[PDB]
RNA sequence: UGGAAGUCGGAAUCCGCUAAGGACUGUGUAACAACUCACCUGCCGAAUGUACUAGCCCUGAAAAUGGAUGGCGCUCAAGCGU
């Protein structure tokens, strides 16, 4: 495009107070909404989340996976 | 008959199997099926247009 | 002096053959009716069926020879009804043929194949009768060959 | 001329000397091309082609995804009517839309 | 774009109608007496349409 | 595409009939050993059934053919059964009375003649006598305004019934294939028809849910038959008339007397 | 000389290397015991 | 000299068979190829029949 | 790395083969150790190789691998620990270059006589040093580039025009005909190849191939074997001179 | 990421002289200097050995890494211009109309001209001017050639793109007329 | 199929030799031929590939007097996060 030799009208980035309350109060309302539509929500949802486990990068997964055994272990002797 | 006979045709043979780079039509569909049936379809059909070029002067 | 070999498709009990040979085969002085009629005369054991037809050239008359085929003698093995190919045409070769009968095509082929042994070949000639469409032994030829790969049917060597 | 003259053209003197070289070029300079169609383009324009670069790559998947799996009616109907375009047919007496919106006199 | 191509036969002139079997010369004597590119080759339907 | 013949007692297929384009809907065995089959490439064809070769190939419709008909069918399906319902001593009697009752059935002018008809979806119907005629049809029934779905000779060779797809069966006069009366009751597309034993009645089967029983002499709706919860698909009239069987969606048999 | 045809034509273009950065910064043996490691870990 | 790869009797047999066509135009019979065979080296029944 | 070659997803039949088709050659060639009384290794170096399908229908009775060079040492064993037989760790020496390992029943000497008389003349690879000078004459370029007489020749087919300038002959289409310089032989001097001497580059024996013209040969070079009932190495000519590791 | 450390190499031949001053590089040989001003790239120059230049960038991003590769490829250009030269061979093809060309060298320029006649029978006289130090020659050898011939790879593939460039059919299908002048081979004089 | 040889179509899509090579990925021929891709080997030499996630950046629609992060202007900020 000549944008560069000619320009075209240039679009404001100076807000207006009617575009910034009109804005505001449709935020305020989405907000409400939301929250009315997620009380109302007849999704399913688990009710424990799925843990991400360990990063495989981690140098120490290894010896954490050990200790876990270890623990799990010793609850299972202490139980 | 006659207005199933179009929708009928192109259920037969499809447009793409007619003419295009796809197509696998062959055989013609003739009105006529011997040589001497051919001489006396193209007889008539020329006195069918002179007659019709006749007509299209006259009017 | 010197030797020409040509080879072409023909159907046997047909002297249409040389109609696209005659082009090339006048101007090397060959007879194209005459070339037609021993081309016939050498497939008449094979008639309907395409079988490759090789002349050999030499001081311009030709000697016409079949050259055998997998597909040819597994589709003469199949022993169908004789048909005219201008009227019936779309056919199956959906038939039959016996497990010896497949063996001998194999050492019939033999000259050809690069296999080591005679289980190689007649599993190359029970791959060509899966693609031709026909069963041995009552059976897919596809079920044949894993059964001679498991070792249930035993392959006589050579 | 007549009947196919650009083919028998093409066959008694080619093309352009340059021309599969300049092909070869463009067909690889395609992908700057589309990256810069996709950050440089406007309006509604740009939202063609960034609704129809969506379908293309949507197709693509699947054309990829059947390609991994190439190496693995419903009803009962008579045989008069197999193969033909059937329909795949998928106290309180309620209706299925119990209410709407409510059309004042003035409207 | 197969009817743009077509050639332009006046129906009511004076015509030769060139006939025969493939592979008879019928391209060759076109080519002989007339300016029109019809392709002579060995083969059977060489010409595929008429020119 | 193709059509299979086989020994009963070994299991073994000593015939296949190819050379058809399309599947093969349906296919009859008459009483001079010769196979007709109609296909979805548009076809009918007279194979020789011994062997195994093609006799006829006729190509006049101009869509799927969808059924046909024999004219000797009935006595064909009951062989030396008949009204008397003693049957012959020896394999040799029972033989020689199913070759008479089709011989008798397939008569025509004192020379033995099966007739052909075949019911397409190009909303026409043929006739052929493949014997007298070779590939040309005896006549082309027209009249039906939709799919021919389904086709029968009456058991006394006079009549010829049809159900269409335009919720009407046809009636058509079986030596020169003029249309005669059309049977009007039907809402939705009409499956199938079945002949009583002496050609009086007609009953029909539809996609209405309903079987209809037609008086042909009169031309009228003898007997309407509701109760099918759902699409008939199946209708049969028993050899001796005493029962109908319909059977369709709604999974249960019905079996309906006088 | 140059044995091989080069696609684009520029037969002077020198051979070559991959852009590898990341080069040089761990020795092959060092990554084969941490794959075994790896490995087991998974 | 039938190097068309269709011999003389067909050649002769499709012009019976599209004789019907020629009505009320001229017909020419050109036997091209004189280079290699001359009418004269044909069989006399043969050239009885295109006479 | 935004900015990144995109990858061609191949829709082919034939997938990449993997760590199967190495444990595959292994378990081959392991099982067909203790069958044959001798392994020999001979050197393909800068060939073709498309002989090898003949050589292997002639030695129906033997057993050839070529396989990666690498794998196949792995499967004799590289170490006295590691060998199939004994002493067989000895003849992995020989396993460098382009190679291939012979199991056979056979006297070694008939093996070493048939590979001394087996002869195929063969289109050079790039490397070798080009033994005569290849000119096309000016005028009609025909198939075989004027190696046979061009009244025994036919025209060189005019689809392959563009890949001959491409290669850098200077050919041109006149009238259907692939012409260099002009329809008779006028304008341009004739279009040399490669001269005697010249080691040739790939455009050069893609020339030359394109041409039939052959300026090489096919030729077995037998290393040397081991023997299964001595358990030794016997080293050959050719082995006692290529390199080993 | 910031790379600490990244380098390239350059080798010299024995029959060339670079002298690096401020990024400005000269390259001497048999055949001429070759000069290129590279104070646009960042990037530290050295001698890392007999006969070797080295090129490093210290705590560059991954951009500025790539860079050198440039950098490297424009030297190794430069030297090769200086050894053995660089040639472009052009094919002027025409169907009907014989295209004219006429090679003249410039006294008070010292540039080469090309004018271009009779290009599908237009009158007009097309006028190319080749850069400083590219040498224009018709062939002898093959009909229908010129030989664009000289140190710099740039001066001498431009002013081949421009002769390209000049002869264009315009408003004419270019799968029928096949006219123009045509890059056909590229190497080196040596 | 007039012709149709992996490559105008319909349907099948197996075996051998294998290091590997589809009853074929494209160019090509009237049909062949020839070329090419998949796949394999030699050379080379140390890290890569793919799909997602999070940042910041570009596009994700605009009319009509000349104008607006308030203005200048600002680019390892005079922007953004802590
Ligand atoms: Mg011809």
């Amino acid at each position: 495009a000549g944008t560069i030799n000619k320009p075209k009208k240039p679009t404001s980035k100076r807000k207006t107070t009617r575009l910034r309350a009109k804005i505001s109060k449709r935020a305020a309302e989405k907000k409400r909404k939301e929250r009315k539509l997620a009380r109302k929500n007849p999704e399913w949802r688990s009710k424990l989340k799925k843990d991400p486990g360990i990063p495989n990068l981690f140098p120490y997964k290894e010896r954490l996976l050990q200790q876990i055994e270890e623990e799990r272990i010793r609850r299972k002797e202490e139980l | 008959l006659k207005k199933h006979q179009a929708k009928m045709t192109i259920e037969r043979e499809p447009f793409s199997e007619t003419f295009g780079p796809k197509a696998q039509r062959k055989r013609p569909k003739l009105s006529f099926n011997t040589v001497d049936e051919l001489a006396g379809y193209s007889e008539q059909s020329l006195d069918s247009y002179h007659a019709r070029l006749e007509e299209k002067k006259l009017l | 002096n010197e030797i020409k070999i040509i080879h072409l498709r023909a159907t046997g009990g047909e002297v249409g053959a040389s109609s696209a040979l005659a082009p090339k085969i006048g101007p090397l002085g060959l007879s194209p009716k005459k070339v037609g009629e021993d081309i016939a005369k050498a497939t008449a054991d094979w008639k309907g069926l395409r079988v490759t037809v090789r002349l050999t050239i030499q001081n311009r008359q030709a000697q016409v020879s079949v050259v055998p085929t997998a597909s040819a003698l597994i589709i003469r093995a199949l022993k169908e009804p004789p048909r005219d190919r201008k009227k019936e045409k779309n056919i199956k070769h959906n038939k039959s043929v016996s497990l010896d009968e497949i063996i001998e095509i194999a050492r019939t082929m033999r000259f050809k194949s690069f296999s080591k042994d005679l289980k190689g070949g007649v599993k190359e000639i029970l791959g060509t009768a899966f693609s031709v469409g026909c069963q041995v032994d009552g059976k897919s030829p596809k079920a044949i060959s894993d059964a001679i790969e498991a070792g249930e049917i035993d392959i006589p060597d050579e | 001329p007549q009947n196919e003259y650009i083919e028998r053209h093409r066959k008694l003197h080619g093309r352009r000397l340059d021309a599969e070289e300049r092909a070869r070029k463009k067909a690889a300079r395609e992908g700057h091309k589309n990256s810069e169609n996709a950050q440089n383009l406007r309006g509604l324009r740009a939202k063609l082609y960034a609704k129809q670069r969506h379908a293309q790559k949507i197709q693509m998947r699947k054309a990829i995804k059947q390609h991994e799996e190439r190496n693995v009616p419903s009803d009962p109907i008579p045989s008069y009517l197999l193969d033909r375009a059937n329909p795949t047919t998928a106290a309180r007496f309620s209706v299925p839309i119990p209410k709407v919106r409510g059309i004042s006199e003035e409207e | 774009q197969h009817l743009a191509r077509l050639p332009d036969i006046n129906p009511t002139t004076r015509t030769l109608l060139v006939a025969g079997f493939p592979n008879v010369g019928k391209s060759s004597f076109v080519r002989s007496v007339t300016r029109a590119d019809t392709p002579v080759e060995p083969y059977a339907f060489t010409t595929k349409s008429l020119f | 595409c193709t059509v299979r013949i086989w020994l009963v007692n070994t299991g073994r297929t000593e015939h296949v009939l190819s050379g058809h384009k399309g599947s093969v809907s349906c296919v009859k065995w008459g009483g001079t050993d010769l196979i007709y089959t109609g296909s979805h490439d548009r076809s009918v064809r007279v194979w020789d059934a011994v062997k195994g070769t093609l006799v006829h190939n006729f190509t006049a419709h101009g869509h799927w053919v969808n059924h046909i008909a024999l004219s000797s069918d009935h006595v064909l399906r009951t062989a030396y059964h008949d009204h008397t319902k003693e049957v012959p001593g020896t394999e040799e009697e029972r033989r020689a009375k199913a070759k008479e009752r089709f011989e008798k059935a397939a008569k025509i002018k004192g020379k033995v003649a099966e007739r052909l008809v075949s019911a397409s979806d190009d909303f026409t119907m043929y006739l052929w006598d493949p014997t007298n005629n070779g590939s040309k049809p005896v006549a082309r029934l027209l009249g039906h305004q939709n799919k021919v779905n389904h086709v029968q000779f009456s058991p006394d060779g006079t009549l010829i019934a049809s159900a269409g797809w335009d919720n009407s069966t046809k009636l058509w006069n079986a030596r020169d294939g003029k249309f005669i009366k059309n049977l009007r009751g039907h809402v939705a597309p009409v499956y199938q028809c079945a002949w009583s034993a002496d050609s009086r009645l007609v009953v029909t089967g539809s996609k209405d849910c309903t079987l209809k029983v037609w008086n042909v002499r009169t031309g009228k709706l003898a007997m309407d038959l509701p109760g099918h919860e759902d699409e008939v698909y199946a209708v049969d009239w028993a050899a001796d008339g005493e029962l109908v069987a319909s059977g369709g969606k709604d999974k249960a048999v019905r079996t309906w007397r006088n | 000389k140059n044995l091989g045809m080069r696609k684009n034509g520029q037969v002077w273009l020198p051979a070559k290397k991959a852009f590898r950065p990341t080069k040089g910064l761990t020795s092959w043996e060092l990554r084969v015991k941490k794959r075994q490691e790896q490995a087991a870990m998974k | 000299s039938e190097q068309c790869g269709f011999s003389l009797k067909a050649q002769i047999n499709l012009f019976k068979s599209i004789k019907p066509l020629f009505a009320n135009k001229m017909v020419f019979i050109v036997l091209n190829k004189m280079d290699i065979k001359k009418f004269e080296e044909l069989d006399p029944e043969m050239q009885q029949e295109i006479n | 790395p935004k900015s990144k070659r995109a990858r061609v997803y191949h829709l082919t039949q034939v997938n990449k083969k993997g760590r199967e088709a190495k444990e595959r050659l292994f378990s081959n060639i392991r099982e067909t150790i203790p069958k044959y009384q001798h392994c020999f290794v001979f050197s393909v170096d800068n060939m073709r190789n498309n002989y090898l399908k003949d050589v292997r229908h002639e030695l129906n009775d033997c057993r050839i691998f070529f396989g990666k060079t690498k794998l196949m040492a792995r499967a004799l064993g590289t170490t006295p620990e590691e060998e199939q037989a004994d002493g067989l760790h000895r003849l992995t020496r020989y396993l460098t270059g382009t190679v291939g390992l012979l199991f056979t029943n056979r006297d070694p000497a008939d093996i070493e006589s048939y590979f001394s008389n087996l002869s195929q003349v063969d289109f050079a690879r790039a490397g070798t040093v080009a033994p005569r000078t290849v000119t096309v004459p000016p005028g009609i370029v025909y198939s075989t580039g004027g190696e046979v007489p061009p009244e025994h020749d036919v025209p060189v087919s005019h689809t392959l025009e563009p890949e001959l300038r491409r290669l850098g002959m200077p050919v041109r289409m006149i009238k259907g005909k692939v012409c260099l310089g002009d329809e008779k032989g006028e304008a341009s001097e004739g279009y040399t190849i490669c001269k005697e001497g010249e080691v040739l580059d790939s455009r050069q024996t893609r020339l030359l191939k394109l041409f039939s013209i052959c300026l090489s040969e096919f030729k077995v070079s037998l290393l040397g074997y081991w023997s299964s009932a001595s358990g030794e190495v016997t080293e050959l000519e050719a082995g006692k001179t290529r390199p080993k590791r | 990421m910031r790379y600490i450390h990244s380098e390239e190499t350059i080798p010299v031949p024995e029959n060339v002289k670079v002298s690096i001053k401020s990024r400005l590089v000269t390259v001497e040989g048999p055949r001429g200097k070759l000069q290129k001003d590279l104070s646009h790239i960042a990037v530290n120059f050295s001698v890392v050995k007999k006969g070797v230049i080295g090129l490093e960038i210290h705590h560059g991003s991954r951009k500025d890494v790539a860079a050198l590769r440039t950098v490297r490829t424009i030297i190794n250009n430069m030297i090769i211009g200086v050894t053995k030269g660089f040639k472009y061979k052009m094919r002027y093809v025409y169907a009907h109309f014989p295209i004219n060309v006429n090679v003249e060298k410039n006294a008070e320029t010292g540039c080469y001209e090309v004018e271009i006649r009779n290009f599908i029978g237009e009158k007009i006289v097309r006028k190319v001017v080749m850069a400083p130090g590219v040498e224009v020659e018709i062939s002898k050898a093959q009909k229908d050639e010129l030989i664009l011939s000289g140190n710099s790879l740039e001066a001498v593939s431009q002013s081949a793109a421009d002769i390209q460039q000049i002869c264009k059919v315009r408003n004419k299908d270019i799968r029928k007329f096949l006219d123009g002048i045509y890059v056909s081979e590229k190497g080196n004089i040596v």
